[PDB]
């Protein structure tokens, strides 16, 4: 009970139990690596009062692989992680194509997960004295 | 300063204006001291 | 596309976040500048007094960047590649000064810039330009010409306190592995060996002298009024 | 009158214990100076790297009848 | 103390400093140049802030404009 | 007319909207300079507090521009096209410093220039001048001399108003595409998404949250003092 | 001075402290100038 | 000034006078404009 400012919520594709009456939810790491999914997998202007959340990854389709591009996807992504996922620290991004033929980018991403409290993790008894800015 | 009282007039040197900004600021720094010690 | 040579791009934006591009803003050169230079400087304080031989020098701040590079413009017809202009080079140095310079009265200032090229990604404005006009034609059109840059720094105010993940403010746990003691560990943590007491009366320890090499604790911030 | 018999300031780097009403010890500035001061007056001043204090010792002899003005319509 | 130094919990390397209004801190995008504080006998003790805004480009003043130090 | 060498031309003026010539008033150089060079200054405000890794920059202002150039005069009798004067370089150089130089009692002022050449067009005032004369005939008459120059920018205020066309303020209209809400539009145009309530009433609408791809909306300024 | 009461503030200018320690001296010589004049 | 009352003793720095007709130009005109604020 020590990790409880990484915090508990919904699970992303919520499911919903019949076994007992209740949806699902995540907690620690799991809440982390879920929070990613949805960060990167929704547009800049698809939330209605917050209309500068998630990525623009979508800008590369249909062009070339080189030096340049690989170098605009690497600051494409830290920046959408510096603003909003509080949790953690990108450790390696690797850019790689497997494929001679098939239209196919591949992407990993590696990183290392906060063991202090960050000032801007909205955890409900944490925010309220340490969430400055 | 907020009141045109404490202006000075402005008389330069052709000796050939920086001169002129550092003796304005001189003056600003005077007339603040001065009235901050009559407060209580 | 290893075998392509790149050439170097300045993209105008509207915004400090870089996401709404000016339309028609986006400069393309023809020949690579030869080196580019980077600059950088911290500055510390530096006060003592008199009799002593040596002082602590201070942090004070780290002070904003910069770049240079030189820029050449040639339509003479030696260059593989590209096609002699009836106008020469009228239409690229004004292209250039559009991007660069001009004064936006959408947004009451000159453009936001970005510069890639290969590994290179900088953001910033102009500060300093200088053109020098070296051929004409018969009739006064010019065909070649240098020019000289300087760029500074510019970084958006919620984006450098998410870079300075600033952190005795927050929350803090570890694992007590084998070889810990709780007054070193607070010493690790807040500076000072003295506060153990409190550490202890957070976590439930009783037997604080002996800890178990599975324990995790967690060592709360200490208050501010 | 006698606590305004040695008047003067002194600047160091800054602790935050130095309040008016204090005592501290004074060495090395001659034997017409030396010895123990009382704190009349501190200036707390924190900028471009550093946090430094100026510590006023003796007393004004002159009274608040004296030298304030507008006490009186 | 004979050691020939000023006494300090801490090396004097880093200066740090927090300012709260209301009980709260500052939001950290707001920068303070510098800061005064003074006391004194007989007199009533005082303390001043500087901190940078403004800007010729968006017409406007946003600190000055927020709740934090508003009078009262 | 492309075979024509053209030269270099400074014409004095005695309004600042330039539509009104000095008589006599107007210079043709018989040799070209070689080159010429323009000055750009853009100025920022740089205050950061102490503690930070970087300063919260600020647009100031973009600073007067510059031009520099060099001229030759040489009536010797070696240059194709001209002929030898009784009295040297004596009357070039004193119709020269009557157009650029010389204080005007009509204006209480020296002239407004315009200097044309090819591509080139600029208006402006004369800083600077410097003549150094080379040669001789046997009872004093010079035959060559050397002149450098700098020449500032001059705009009329009215016309700086007009080229800074500053746009909150004023009202604006957009047609609806497919793909368009409008908290997203009200935070393009204002910075804000919350005055949506607001551009809903001007328009007159109920079903806010559906619009129709062909309707043109108004988006009225927001209210001073 | 032997008195707090007549230290200001000091400000810097990022223009790029030598232009500090000028009008801080110009402050003392008035604030001596005017005490003087007091005497009988 | 037209007057001896307003005038400071000169002490200079061997730091190797130019300092000096600085300070004294700042004194002549705080001087200058604590008369005039009596005026009528």
């Amino acid at each position: 009970k020590s990790k409880d400012f990484l915090g508990t919520g919904w699970g992303f594709p919520p499911e919903f139990e019949t076994s007992i009456g209740q949806v699902k939810t995540t907690s620690g790491v799991e809440d982390i690596q879920k929070s990613l999914e949805i960060l990167f997998s929704t547009k800049i202007g698809e939330r209605i009062m917050q209309p500068t959340y998630g990525c623009n990854l979508d800008e590369l389709l249909f062009s070339p692989i080189n030096r340049t591009l690989k170098t605009y996807v690497i600051e494409l992504i830290k920046n959408a992680i510096l603003y909003h996922e509080p949790r953690i620290d990108p450790e390696k991004i690797d850019i790689t194509q497997g494929n001679e033929i098939e239209g196919e980018l591949l992407i990993h991403l590696q990183y290392i997960v906060r063991a202090t409290n960050s000032r801007k993790n909205m955890v409900y008894p944490f925010y309220l004295e340490e969430g400055t800015n | 300063p907020i009141e045109i009282k404490e202006l000075h007039i402005k008389i330069t040197v052709d000796d050939s204006e920086d001169k002129q900004q550092l003796v304005a600021q001189c003056v600003e720094q005077v007339l603040d001291v001065l009235k901050s010690q009559k407060e209580r | 596309s290893e075998g392509k040579l790149e050439k170097l791009r300045i993209v105008a934006y509207k915004d400090s976040k870089f996401s709404d591009e000016v339309e028609n803003g986006e400069f393309i050169t023809l020949l690579n500048p030869e080196k580019y230079k980077f600059q950088y400087r911290v500055e510390q304080n530096e006060d003592q007094a008199s009799g002593t031989s040596s002082a602590p020098i201070r942090f004070n701040k780290i002070l904003p960047q910069t770049l240079e590079f030189d820029f050449l413009f040639d339509r003479t017809g030696v260059i593989a590649g590209y096609e002699v202009t009836e106008d020469g080079i009228i239409n690229d140095i004004d292209h250039f000064k559009k991007v660069v310079y001009d004064y936006n009265g959408e947004k009451h200032k000159p453009n936001y810039l970005m510069i890639t090229w290969g590994s290179l990604l900088f953001k910033g404005y102009l500060k300093e330009m200088d053109i020098e006009y070296k051929l004409f034609r018969p009739d006064g059109t010019p065909i070649r010409a240098m020019a000289t840059t300087k760029i500074g720094e510019f970084v958006e105010e919620e984006l450098r306190t998410a870079q300075e993940n600033n952190q005795p403010d927050m929350s803090h746990y570890r694992t007590v592995k084998e070889g810990d003691t709780l007054p070193l560990m607070t010493y690790r943590i807040y500076g000072d060996s003295k506060y153990y007491l409190e550490v202890a009366k957070a976590n439930g320890l009783t037997n604080f002298r002996r800890l178990k090499t599975g324990t995790e604790l967690i060592f709360p911030p200490l208050q501010k009024q | 009158q006698q606590l305004a018999k040695t008047r003067g300031r002194i600047k160091f780097q800054g602790i935050p214990t130095v309040k008016p009403g204090v005592n501290l010890l004074l060495e090395g500035v001659g034997d017409r100076f030396n010895g123990k001061v009382f704190i009349t007056g501190v200036n707390h001043q924190i900028s471009e790297g550093n946090w430094t204090v100026d510590a006023q010792f003796g007393l004004n002899p002159e009274w608040f009848s004296e030298s304030e003005s507008n006490i009186h319509t | 103390n004979n050691s020939g130094t000023i006494e300090t919990s801490q090396s004097v390397d880093r200066v740090t400093h927090k300012i709260l209004i209301d009980g709260s801190e500052i939001p950290g995008t707001y920068q303070v140049k510098s800061i005064q504080v003074t006391k004194e006998v007989n007199r009533i003790p005082t303390a001043r802030l500087v901190i940078l805004d403004g800007d010729a480009a968006e017409r406007d003043f946003k600190v000055s404009n927020s709740d934090h130090f508003v009078p009262g």
